[PDB]
């Protein structure tokens, strides 16, 4: 018991979800070049989960067609500039889409 | 179509509160009905999840909310002419209304 | 918030009614800590070794 | 207990003691000048009171 | 250890018989702790507000 350590685990549904840019180096995206983001899941006083499960599948759209494409990789969404343009990404947990 | 009440006992009921510390709840003694009780001053972001324990299926509610809690001060006023003022307010819902 | 054009900023079109958002004071004591989903295993113990 | 910590307390004997100088620039102290040392207290594992 | 002179240090004078250190792991999880001595009072919860 000397040598020992504690530590906390919180059970909780997911309350709230932020798709934010990997360490962005500009707020535009040139075409043929990309950029990543992470999707962050929050609890209800904003504390991050450490692991999400099998469960949290994510989806998105694009409002604009074919002025990106999107690519999904665990947590991590991928996208590539094809046209100059505006368009919003939408991404959303799958099976609970609020 | 509704289910019946009687066949809410065969679901599992998941309840999700972004603010538990404003607004408390509890399930009641029927597994349809829920109690709600605010605690100190508030706004709080409230649903439900519903999945089948067969099938491992769910569905959600909408997002619904409930504050947790309107008069005029002053109630008379005196001015001159040319005078200027600003009319202030209490209670209600001042993050909806 | 207030929405104005991006080609006019003298003027909004629209505001928002304003959003309260409720900061929670924290206990400093630095406490090894997870949070997990329901149903859910974690790798923990092997991540950490 | 969602926004809790955790911490442990130990209670034991001093095992060990330690007198280590505070910062030193040189091995050394002149005439007419000074120098200070901290004393450490340990337990049986090197882990400091 | 050996012992040399300041002045000669080719050979040594003296030897020790060879002291073991037993070093024991850690457990690498970041946990608050405190070690206090037998019967004593601690200011920590003031100390940390």
């Amino acid at each position: 018991m000397d040598t020992s350590k504690l530590f906390k685990i919180n059970s909780k549904p997911f309350s709230h979800l932020e798709l934010l840019p990997i360490n962005p180096t500009s707020t535009v995206i040139p075409i043929g070049g990309s950029m990543s983001f992470a999707i962050y899941l929050r609890d209800d006083i904003g504390e991050v989960f450490t692991e999400y499960g099998s469960s949290a599948i994510f989806s998105s759209e694009v409002s604009n067609t074919g002025i990106i494409s999107s690519s999904i990789d665990a947590n991590v969404v991928t996208i590539k500039g094809i046209r100059a343009g505006l368009v919003t990404l939408h991404v959303y947990l799958k099976d609970m889409p609020h | 179509q509704q289910f019946d009440s009687t066949q809410y006992q065969y679901m599992n009921i998941i309840p999700h509160i972004d603010n538990p510390n404003v607004l408390s709840m509890t399930q009641s003694s029927d597994s349809q009905v829920f109690t709600l009780k605010g605690l100190d001053q508030g706004l709080v972001t409230l649903s439900v999840t519903i999945q089948n324990p067969k099938t491992s299926f769910s569905a959600t509610s909408k997002t619904i909310q409930i504050q947790v809690f309107f008069r005029v001060s002053p109630s008379v006023l005196h001015l001159v002419p040319g005078g200027h003022f600003q009319i202030h307010w209490t209670g209600g819902a001042p993050i909806r209304q | 918030v207030w929405a104005y054009s991006g080609g006019d900023k003298t003027k909004h079109l629209f505001q928002a009614a304003s959003l309260q958002i409720n900061v929670i004071p924290d206990i400093p004591i630095q406490t090894t800590s997870l949070l997990l989903p329901l149903n859910t295993p974690s790798s923990f113990i092997v991540n950490n070794h």
